[PDB]
RNA sequence: GUGGAGCCGCCGCAGGUGCAGAUCUUGGUGGUAGUAGCAAAUAUUCAAACGAGAACUUUGAAGGCCGAAGUGGAGAAGGG
RNA sequence: AAGGCUAAAUACCGGCACGAGACCGAUAGUCAACAAGUACCGUAAGGGAAAGUUGAAAAGAACUUUGAAGAGAGAGUUCA
RNA sequence: CGCGACCUCAGAUCAGACGUGGCGACCCGCUGAAUUUAAGCAUAUUAGUCAGCGGAGGAAAAGAAACUAACCAGGAUUCCCUCAGUAACGGCGAGUGAACAGGGAAGAGCCCAGCGCCGAAUCCCCGCCCCGCGGGGCGCGGGACAUGUGGCGUACGGAAG
RNA sequence: CGACUCUUAGCGGUGGAUCACUCGGCUCGUGCGUCGAUGAAGAACGCAGCUAGCUGCGAGAAUUAAUGUGAAUUGCAGGACACAUUGAUCAUCGACACUUCGAACGCACUUGCGGCCCCGGGUUCCUCCCGGGGCUACGCCUGUCUGAGCGUCGCUU
């Protein structure tokens, strides 16, 4: 249960947050799942994706041990565009059908010098979560 | 060639001015590439050199008006837009000095009679 | 119902000329013109006694029936006819007044 | 445009002459015959 | 006593409002003197005033002010209420001594017609229906 | 007029530059709701009033 | 307007009191206000009891009222004057003072 | 003559635009405005209607000045600047 | 060319000579109805404008 | 049968609680009706061209009109 | 008495932020869920609207064929 | 006749400050109806409200008795519950209409002119410094204010020596 | 036989009710309670690569710097991917800048007409010579400077 008095609770104005949200924020409600692999190297359980990272999706049409990086995030329609989910047009033209992040399992992460800390932060927070069991 | 704020504030102001008026000369000749046919890769070289040419406006108005803050300080009687603005109601309060001022006799009412803590059960 | 729906400039076109005798919005431009404006029948109109926040919304129990009210509460959820046709599975249960002691 | 009179100009408009119809007719009571029955 | 600005003395009313000429202005001479001197002097804070000659037709006050930016008015703290901004025009307020003897106030029997800060503040709490909560 | 002042003309010259279509790129962009310019004056219809 | 037997009655509605209306909705929200306005003012002074000074023993007026006894304002000069205390130290020890009481 | 013919002659303007609210309603021959009473100090306003208050009183341009002051507000209104 | 709205045409004729490195005989403005300002400047016949044209790119 | 994401029974509780009318309000659509009307200021015709298409566009020839207080040629105000 | 200052308990349908509801559900609820004090109206003071919804994802019907085109007939997308 | 002092006043783009205008839910000062009610209508009621005008502040105003009381007496102001739809007002008709006790919320008290005393013991401005950050001073030296009275101690609960 | 008319039913059209949805109101409450001559509220005008409105901004104009954040913005283009430079974007915002009217302030409001002071060049300049800078509203307080009076008086002559 919430018990904060400062944080909201009501389905119109969540979804107005949501939305309208920030850009920066908009990266982090987009966020998914590392694999069962990958979270136990790095003893982390999501991270928001970003443009080059290794990915399969986990439902949908489109499902099933694929995988392959992104290549678009679009976080304005909250969609991420994968290389090689696709899907001709009605012209032949063949465009990237786009999928929510949450719907997406990452396999490969792309790691940069601010990828590495970002891992550190949320990893280092978890043993004080494991400190308080006495 | 990008333009970083930072690389410009070690910069000379006979240097400043003449790295200015050279983005000018490029603003200028970039509206005639408008105003023909147009060579679009250099119709979106203008929102570049424009936003570049207001870094370059910054560092001149931020190393004068505190290069000149650095004058007055220390002074009586400083321009007005150096003085804090602060809202025109607190610039008419009294300032924390004159708010502390307590008259003589009420200053020896203080000490002969101060506050004193206490309690009461025994 | 806010204020009301009473910020309409509008008269009563009176006389004849074969329309009811409710008010009409002013001016002319806009549809809404010669509308029927303020009174319960009309779109945009003001409702039929629009409520109040001085309504009486809270409700007084004398002490002596909110403790009798509370004795009958407890006396009820004992008998195991009672709590059980309330819909509560305690077939299994023991003892109706279930006591576990005071380490829990 | 090249379709600027096919999809522009059609939502262009098209319901603009609908304004009011009719303001009332405020000519003033057209009885102006005067009649007066048998006083 | 004030004429009532009517033109042609008709008041266009109930009989009992035909009062152009014998009307009298709840607020003293005085009072209207100390008001339009800080009326004039926007700048300068009213203390009170008094009475220096009439003769017929003219009334004479003189009304005190006081500077409040001056040093010797922002310093010593025994004068450093009226540089404080809710003394700011202090007869527009009727709060000086000439303008509250027309406020009808002071302590007693005399005086109950106004039993909370002011007449209006007394009206209007003597007539809103303060209906609780359970009730 | 032809005999007009300044502050009229560029009061008119406003009103002359807003009254053109919508670019037809607009109607791509992501959930939008506009599909004509419906502020556009026609010089016989609807007059400024100076 | 009126019927059978009944009451002749006096409903004091005659004037506009819909704007002068007063509802008692904060009433909760500022009992809640005034406990935080006693315990942030009890642990902000000291050990210093709360609920203020020593108030005296003092009679009602009025007939209706004069057999019994009130809690009152201060300690009347005399009262501080036989007791030993000085008028300008008394409020710091904690003890209530009205000069125009009389005994 | 009393209807259409004499709107024929109606030719010269009585309001042009003021110069303090902008409205076609500065009479050009008593020098003053309608709606804001423009050589007057003041601005017009008026309890009898309460829409003309609605149309022109305070958030309704762009504020360009009281955004910053509800802004610096809730930091106290700082005046040097931050650390880096 | 097309001119700020302010410009006279003492500061439009010193404009036109200190950038392009032209003498200016006349200048004729104009304030054509889109609210920009149109200038019309003549060269000294030892200048050509055909050419100080192609420099300036059209 | 359509439709595509929510809903209902019983026991109590609470109402902005059920329409045929108010020359009701708002929106919609009929009959009238393919009707009344497209009738002030004399007038058009032939060929060709362009065109998917010409009583009406342009061109040429004819017959006419306004007839210098013009159905001509310029402006002020107003429009923009 | 005919001079002056003074906190708290009190008020707050404007403002800046919040939180909640036995509230309304697009003729309702703010006039205004939308480019709304907008378009438009009036010389002016002023009056003042209407207007929410494809799909899960544009995948918004390539191509063939009739027509000058609007408009069709096939095909195609889609669970539809 | 000239010069000086002061007293009444002028002028300045003099050195430095200030005020104007907006918002206006709440607050203060003024001003002020009529519809309505009375089954008509004048007084009355509506109402000291609407509209009008002027001033603020985050609160405002009020506030330490020229008070209530009439007895074993209470003790600034403000808010709340009662008093009380009461005393009282009123074509004594329609209607209007407080307060004091009492129970609470909160609680805090002071200063001055006067009368006397102290060699004006006082204040403002300018100049350079003790020495400073984020700038205000107690120190030094000059110009003014001021005896037609600045400052200290004093306030009716008495005060001073 | 056909047609017309009438009533039903299927299908189709017109129309937009109902239902389901909701980035909106509305009520109550809490916390703070902050404009302006250091130029406010408001208005006008302008600013984007294609951009009318809305929204945001002011010739540094769809935003600059700084801090925080850490790869995007996106209708299509274009461009630097550089981040063990400085780093896209977004938020915060304490630094800068902020056209014209407006209490609006040189005077007028007709983008009209000035006055002094200074500066870069032309008569190397006074007596009205281009551009740029500065100043010029009213009321009022303290101080200053200038000085008016058959006001009061002194020292004189
Ligand atoms: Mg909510
Ligand atoms: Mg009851
Ligand atoms: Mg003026
Ligand atoms: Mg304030
Ligand atoms: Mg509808
Ligand atoms: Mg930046
Ligand atoms: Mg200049
Ligand atoms: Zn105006």
């Amino acid at each position: 249960m919430k018990f904060n008095p400062f944080v909201t609770s009501d389905r119109s104005k969540n979804r107005k947050r949501h939305f309208n949200a920030p850009s920066h924020i908009r990266r982090k409600i987009m966020s998914s799942p590392l694999s069962k692999e990958l979270r136990q190297k790095y003893n982390v359980r999501s991270m928001p994706i970003r443009k080059d990272d290794e990915v399969q999706v986990v439902r949908g049409h489109y499902k099933g041990q694929q995988i392959g990086k992104v290549v678009q995030v679009y976080r304005k329609k909250y969609v991420i565009y994968i290389e090689r989910v696709q899907r001709e047009k009605a012209n032949g033209t063949t465009v990237h059908v786009g999928i929510h992040p949450s719907k997406v399992v990452i396999t490969r992460l792309k790691l940069d010098k601010d990828r590495k800390k970002i891992l550190e932060r949320k990893a280092k927070s978890r043993q004080v979560g494991k400190e308080k069991g006495k | 060639a990008k333009i970083k704020a930072r690389d410009l504030r070690g910069k000379k102001k006979e240097e400043l001015l003449k790295q200015l008026d050279d983005l000018k000369v490029e603003l200028s000749q970039l509206r005639v590439a408008k105003v023909t046919g147009g060579a679009a890769s250099k119709l979106s070289k203008i929102r570049v050199v424009r936003k570049s040419i207001a870094r370059v406006l910054t560092v001149i108005n931020q190393t004068q008006k505190e290069n000149l803050r650095k004058f007055y300080k220390g002074k009586k009687y400083k321009p007005l837009d150096l003085r804090p603005k602060k809202t025109r109601a607190m610039r008419r309060r009294l300032n924390k000095h004159e708010e502390n001022l307590k008259t003589k006799k009420q200053q020896r009412k203080e000490r002969l009679y101060p506050l004193r803590k206490y309690a009461v059960k025994a | 119902s806010e204020l009301a729906g009473h910020q309409t400039s509008a008269e009563s076109w009176g006389t004849g000329r074969a329309v009811a005798r409710i008010p009409r919005v002013r001016g002319g431009g806009t549809h809404r013109s010669g509308q029927g404006a303020f009174g319960n029948m009309c779109r945009g109109g003001r409702m039929f006694a629009p409520t109040k926040t001085w309504r009486r919304w809270h409700r007084r129990v004398n002490t002596t029936q909110k403790r009798y009210a509370i004795c009958s509460a407890l006396a009820a959820s004992a008998l195991p006819a009672l709590v059980m046709s309330k819909g509560h599975r305690i077939e299994e249960v023991p003892e109706l007044p279930l006591v576990v002691e005071d380490k829990v | 445009g090249v379709c600027r009179k096919a999809a522009q100009p059609v939502e262009a408009g098209l319901q603009i002459p609908a304004i009011l119809g009719i303001l009332g007719g405020i000519l003033a009571l057209l009885i102006l015959i005067l009649l007066l029955l048998l006083f | 006593g004030r004429k009532r600005p009517v033109p042609k003395g008709a008041t266009y009313g109930k009989p009992v409002h035909h009062g152009v000429n014998q009307l009298k202005f709840a607020r003293s001479l005085q009072s209207v003197a100390e008001e339009r001197a800080g009326r004039h002097c926007g700048a300068l804070r009213v203390l009170n005033s008094y009475w220096v000659g009439e003769d017929s037709t003219y009334k004479f006050f003189e009304v005190i002010l006081i500077d409040p930016f001056h040093k010797a008015i922002r310093r010593n703290p025994d004068t450093q209420w009226i540089t404080k901004p809710v003394h700011k025009h202090r007869e527009m307020r009727g709060l000086t001594s000439a303008g509250r003897k027309s406020r009808g106030l002071g302590k007693g029997h005399k005086f109950h017609h106004t039993i909370g800060g002011s007449r209006r503040a007394a009206w209007r709490r003597r007539n809103t229906l303060q209906l609780h909560r359970y009730r | 007029s032809s005999h007009k002042t300044f502050r009229i003309k560029r009061f008119l010259a406003k009103k002359q530059k807003q009254n053109r279509p919508i670019p037809q790129w607009i109607r791509m962009k992501t959930g939008n709701k506009i599909r004509y310019n419906s502020k556009r004056r026609h010089w016989r219809r609807t007059k400024l009033g100076l | 307007a009126p019927s059978r037997n009944g009451m002749v009655l006096k409903p004091h509605f005659h004037k506009d009191w819909q704007r002068r209306v007063a509802t008692w909705f904060n009433q909760p929200a500022r009992k809640i206000r005034r406990r935080k306005a006693r315990q942030a003012k009890a642990r902000r002074i000291a050990p210093r009891p709360a609920s203020g000074p020593i108030r005296p023993i003092v009679r009602c007026p009025t007939v209706r009222y004069h057999t019994k006894v009130r809690a009152g304002r201060g300690f009347s000069l005399e009262e501080l004057r036989v007791a030993g205390i000085h008028k300008k130290v008394a409020r710091t020890i904690g003890i209530s003072v009205d000069p125009r009481r009389r005994n | 003559t009393k209807g259409t013919s004499s709107f024929g002659k109606r030719r010269n303007k009585t309001h042009t635009l003021c110069r303090r609210c902008g409205s076609k309603a500065y009479h050009l021959q008593k020098s003053t405005c309608g709606k804001c009473g423009y050589p007057a100090k003041r601005k017009r306003k008026y309890n009898w209607s309460a829409k003309a208050k609605r149309r022109n009183t305070t958030g309704t341009g762009r504020m360009r000045h009281l955004k910053i002051v509800y802004r610096r507000f809730r930091h106290g209104f700082r005046e040097g600047t931050t650390p880096k | 060319f097309i001119v700020d709205v302010k410009a006279n045409k003492h500061q439009i004729k010193q404009a036109v000579k200190k950038l392009y490195d032209i003498d200016v005989a006349k200048v004729n403005t104009l304030i054509r109805p889109d609210g920009e300002k149109k200038a019309y400047v003549r060269l000294a016949p030892d200048y050509d404008a055909l050419d100080v044209a192609n420099k300036i790119g059209i």
